[PDB]
RNA sequence: UACAGGCGAGAGACCGAUAGCGAACAAGUACCGCGAGGGAAAGAUGAAAAGGACUUUGAAAAGAGAGUCAAAGAGUGCUUGAAAUUGCCGGGAGGGAAGCGGAUGGGGGCCGGCGAUGCGCCCCGGC
RNA sequence: UCGUUCGUCUGACUUGGGUAUAGGGGCGAAAGACUAAUCGAACCAUCUAGUAGCUGGUUCCCUCCGAAGUUUCCCUCAGGA
RNA sequence: UAGGAGGGCGCGGCGGCCGAUGCAAAACCCGGGGCGCGAGCCCGGGCGGAGCGGCCGUCGGUGCAGAUCUUGGUGGUAGUAGCAAAUAUUCAAAUGAGAACUUUGAAGGCCGAAGAGGAGAAAGGUUCCAUGUGAACGGCACUUGCACAUGGGUAAGCCGAUCCUAAGGGAAGGGGUAACCCCGGCAGAUAGCGCGAUCACGCGCAUCCCCGAAAGGGAAUCGGGUUAAGAUUUCCCGAGCC
RNA sequence: CUAUCCAGCGAAACCACAGCCAAGGGAACGGGCUUGGCGGAAUCAGCGGGGAAAGAAGACCCUGUUGAGCUUGACUCUAGU
RNA sequence: CGACUCUCGGCAACGGAUAUCUCGGCUCUCGCAUCGAUGAAGAACGUAGCGAAAUGCGAUACCUGGUGUGAAUUGCAGAA
């Protein structure tokens, strides 16, 4: 529908959203964060490394709790980062449906970069779980809607 | 102002008639105006509408389109006209709602009842005005 | 003479969906309790379904183009669409709180009724 | 509730189904125990918006005036005249 | 301060007056400009798409920050506490978009028969069986399912109920009772009369009606087959019995 | 077997604002005030000193012209006999 | 330059306030007098080409008949 960004130059972009997805809104906000202004090649390249464990995702304002590793040493100093494996899928999914709609209006798909990538949360979706003395507490989900445009990189 | 103290100008009722009006009565209320030559020939000026009479619109978007009754569909008060269409997205073609009130009654679907009926609206109107 | 029931009416300086009856809606319903009993929530697309053909990516849901409409950013819980709280972009500051009152300095951002050019003598040349 | 450990096990024994006793009533090898997670008097509705000298709260602005904790009486001393 | 009064501001109707609005009303939004000591007010820009405002008088369910206030919504906590009983899984292949979790085969283990096996009573009510399936749900996941959708499925003279009585319950006349109701042995032409007769009459009438057990009492069945799902004895074949 | 680290899933209690100390004064034991000591991003695992930590309008005690269970030589009655 | 925290603005979310409504409610006033053994009120089960609820009806089952009106019902299909 509305973006909450305008394409900077709209005739060379290309653009895919996704609206309720259940995959956690926090991991997927950090996995979008990581992935800002990255070239379309390196972002998919990326995030399958994160797939097979292979590189990771620094955790920064949602991190109260995440382990440490070396793999993130390079980003993220205090070393702590993770591998949100489902988040990765969810984004390659749109990645790649956004590199499918520049290829039918024409883009150079080796010239687009990751232009603009937001994470906005959803209605959250209710169950519930059983506590002692015969209590009921919720348990709930928290899904995102994600949006992304990439563009060609202007010299 | 009213006279009657057993009709009612309350708002809520009135609207209440007219929107759970029986099928009889809706035949009353979704009623249209003579033509010009039609007024002046039966001395009438309305009459309820009926299946095969012939209408000009003369307000909506197609004002000025005439066409024949097809179907006085009054569970929606609504008439659709022949030709007077529009096509969906999909290229089918649907009737478009007019109501009886935009149009006028170019000829008349006329029977032994709506003879009948004339006369008995028609010797009204003139013992009145003399 | 009386008349919170029944049926049939007519009104109002009454309420306007947390209000008005518990109930504007398949409300004494769903649901709970062995039972007597208890008892909700929930209205609004559009003038008209004209409720989005077709192409393309996807396992799909859906997306991107497009099409309808005055309008879809009015898209089947759809008039408007506040706050709390959240994301992105741009800007600013930070040695165990922050916010606040008075001063002013620096940046912003904004203000043309933000700030005037007219009145008196005169000489024509016409009204 | 779970684990280990314990009491009893031919008896005043264990147990299903049927039936009887109903709220100042029942039933009790008696602990005020039990009577549907409710017992020194169950539960449901109503009287009922019960009463409270006691606790909490009590919604806009400016301007003007501005106190008392003292007297007497009160089953009066956290109250009122 | 407690407290009293005056003058104003603001909200919603009613009687009157004066007006705005599809050349864009109300509501809402803003680092926009101003007025007022203040309550508040006026204008700009935007959004919206059809109503609204000022003045005089008058009226009221008329002004919120609190009440462990009421209802709804939302945070931080926090991607945290946590997902740890019942010994246990592994290899190939198939399937599929996707397999640690589905299926087949192989191996290794457990329940160890007072069983984690095979069948019932109560209670449930379609969970049974086949086919298919987007979401949800199955606190990971799933191609999967006790979920969802569409269909199908329960066959009796012999199994039961049904019959009989138990503890016990209800009950007609009568006794009580303001009445609802409470009393069954109190004994009343007690309900019903029973039996032989009909081609009519006779006899006898005693402790007496009903309910109450799918574990008590009790007419009668066995073996072999058959379905995706019915039957060991309901269907088919044969053979019997009341 | 947990805790621990990873994929998936994912609560609640609590919450004026917060969160380093010493002395002083103060409603007589301060996180905030006064005066001093100091004080450098962002993170992980633990711990039980403090938050006079959470839980619950103290059950002790007092007050109230509030009750209730029980008793009797309390007052006033009452079924029974 | 950066990360984090706080903050200002623009946009986008979350949520359903506000405004504008209203076949509903509340209040007042008026008229009338009509359940049942000739089986009532209430309960149950059925009933439509495609229906679960509500509404209606009863094996004549979202109706039969008469009368009035005078050409529809409608979500789709069909006799018309
Ligand atoms: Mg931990
Ligand atoms: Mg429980
Ligand atoms: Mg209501
Ligand atoms: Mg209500
Ligand atoms: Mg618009
Ligand atoms: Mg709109
Ligand atoms: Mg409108
Ligand atoms: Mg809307
Ligand atoms: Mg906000
Ligand atoms: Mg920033
Ligand atoms: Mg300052
Ligand atoms: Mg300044
Ligand atoms: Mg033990
Ligand atoms: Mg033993
Ligand atoms: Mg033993
Ligand atoms: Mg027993
Ligand atoms: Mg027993
Ligand atoms: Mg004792
Ligand atoms: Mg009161
Ligand atoms: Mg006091
Ligand atoms: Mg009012
Ligand atoms: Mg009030
Ligand atoms: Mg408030
Ligand atoms: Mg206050
Ligand atoms: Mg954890
Ligand atoms: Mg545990
Ligand atoms: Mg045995
Ligand atoms: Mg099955
Ligand atoms: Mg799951
Ligand atoms: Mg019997
Ligand atoms: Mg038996
Ligand atoms: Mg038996
Ligand atoms: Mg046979
Ligand atoms: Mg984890
Ligand atoms: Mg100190
Ligand atoms: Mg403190
Ligand atoms: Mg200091
Ligand atoms: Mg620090
Ligand atoms: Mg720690
Ligand atoms: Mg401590
Ligand atoms: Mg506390
Ligand atoms: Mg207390
Ligand atoms: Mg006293
Ligand atoms: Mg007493
Ligand atoms: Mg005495």
């Amino acid at each position: 529908v509305k973006y909450s960004t305008d394409p900077a130059n709209p005739t060379k972009s290309a653009k895919a959203m996704g609206r309720d997805l259940r995959v956690h809104f926090k991991n997927t906000r950090e996995t979008a964060f990581a992935l800002r202004k990255m070239s379309l090649n390196k972002a998919k390249r990326y995030l399958e490394d994160v797939l097979a464990h292979k590189q990771a995702i620094p955790f920064r304002r949602y991190c109260r709790g995440v382990g440490r590793t070396a793999q993130v040493k390079n980003r993220q100093p205090n070393g702590q980062g993770r591998w949100p494996a489902k988040s990765a899928k969810f984004v390659l999914d749109l990645l790649k449906n956004a590199e499918s709609n520049a290829e039918v209006k024409g883009l150079d798909v080796d010239a687009l970069y990751i232009s603009h990538i937001q994470v906005n949360q959803a209605q959250k979706q209710r169950r519930r779980t059983y506590r002692a003395h015969g209590r009921i507490n919720p348990y709930m989900s928290n899904p995102c809607h994600i949006e992304l445009i990439l563009s060609e990189k202007e010299e | 102002m009213k006279r009657n103290p057993r009709v009612t100008s309350s708002r809520r009722k009135c609207r209440k008639a007219h929107f759970t009006a029986p099928s009889s009565v809706r035949r009353v209320l979704m009623s249209a105006a003579l033509s010009s030559e039609l007024r002046h020939k039966y001395n009438v000026r309305s009459i309820p509408i009926r299946k095969d009479d012939e209408v000009q619109v003369v307000r909506g978007t197609y004002k000025g389109r005439e066409g024949k009754v097809v179907q006085v569909y009054r569970r929606r008060w609504v008439i659709h006209v022949e030709r007077i269409t529009r096509e969906k997205v999909n290229g089918s073609t649907v009737n478009v709602g007019i109501h009886p009130s935009k149009v006028i009654v170019t000829k008349l679907k006329l029977d032994k009842d709506r003879k009948a009926l004339l006369d008995r609206k028609a010797r009204g109107r003139a013992a009145d005005k003399a």
